[PDB]
């Protein structure tokens, strides 16, 4: 998941310092691995978003 | 929408708080609620915990309610002395409660106030009620029927057009 | 130290009993307040019992904050704290999509 | 904006909270707050209740 990134749960290990002109969220995508949620977090998401990395 | 019970079940404590505020055939309460109270005045209310599951094909929407009484005696009278914790939880909610007793403007006579929150209870999921007073607790689930469209007015209905 | 504004980001630890708050963090009342020259919060635990999700029944929910240049976060806790090891800072331009289909490098 | 008093009063506390951040006559407050201490250090602050009506 796009906010994975941020703090890093395993399946996010390959993208902790990712860069890119084009991101691709999937449905797939989890942004978690123990049980919790993000705050504000479409926000912190849509700023990822256009953040190159 | 059409309502369904939820199964809870309460021992040693109260179940049928009322005010005048709230006056069916005499003083009573909301319909689809029950205030939980101390099993007499000023005794001590037992830690409870009770739980729902969606078994719908529908979100479940949960509605529950604390009560900041005026006085912080009107919190010990009806719950008992001690402190007073809600923690709800389900698998998207994870919230505590705590009442804060406080005079507030006179409304309906009773200076204690109800907030009443709300979460949407996926299907297979399910609401953890953990408490121990000052909890309105809820009796039915609300699930939602089908499409309509919501207005506001100030004028006759009228069937012929 | 950086020009540019800094993603903190830290995170909270709901757990399931109030006996595994004490058994981790220790008894007693926990509080986070983070501070900064734009941002005062402040944020606490809510030990209590849920469905279990993956297993534990505990919730690690995360919060985030924008840090300014030349400017400083500050934490001040005493359990129930997931603190944050490096900051995170953004690289530039990018284009955020949501998609179920293949990546085409040819077109 | 026009300001009209909200005719509280209190005792058992202070009413003079002041700090070297807003600066007047020396050391200052708002114009419009009035910083509650205890009416010394460490003294319990009596629980208190103050209304106002438009
Ligand atoms: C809930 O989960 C159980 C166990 O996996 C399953 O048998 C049941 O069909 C699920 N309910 C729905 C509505 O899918
Ligand atoms: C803060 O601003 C001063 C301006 O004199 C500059 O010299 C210093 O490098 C800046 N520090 C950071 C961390 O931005
Ligand atoms: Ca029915
Ligand atoms: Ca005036």
């Amino acid at each position: 998941g796009l906010l994975g990134t941020i703090t890093g749960p395993p399946q996010c290990d390959q993208f902790l310092e990712f860069s890119a002109d084009l991101i691709i969220e999937r449905r797939e995508g989890s942004d978690v691995c123990y049980p919790g949620k993000f705050v504000n977090e479409e926000a912190l998401r849509q700023i990822l978003r256009e953040s190159g990395g | 929408i059409d309502k369904e019970a939820m199964g809870f079940t309460y021992s040693g404590i109260r179940t049928n708080g009322a005010t005048s505020a709230c006056r069916r055939s005499g003083s009573s309460f909301y319909a689809e609620m029950k205030w939980l109270l101390s099993n007499t005045d000023n005794a001590a209310f037992p830690q409870m915990t009770k739980s729902y599951k969606n078994t719908r094909k529908s979100p479940a929407l949960i509605v529950w309610g604390i009560h900041h009484s005026v006085s912080t005696a009107e919190q010990t009278k009806l719950y008992g002395s001690g402190n007073k914790l809600v923690t709800v939880g389900s698998s998207n909610y994870q919230q505590s409660f705590v009442p804060s007793p406080g005079a507030r403007p006179q409304v309906n006579g009773l200076s204690g106030r109800i907030d009443f929150h709300w979460l949407m209870l996926n299907p297979n999921d399910t609401v953890t009620f953990s408490f121990n007073g000052a909890f309105i607790a809820p009796d039915r689930a609300s699930f939602l029927r089908g499409k309509s469209m919501g207005i506001q007015s100030g004028v006759q209905v009228d069937a012929n057009c």
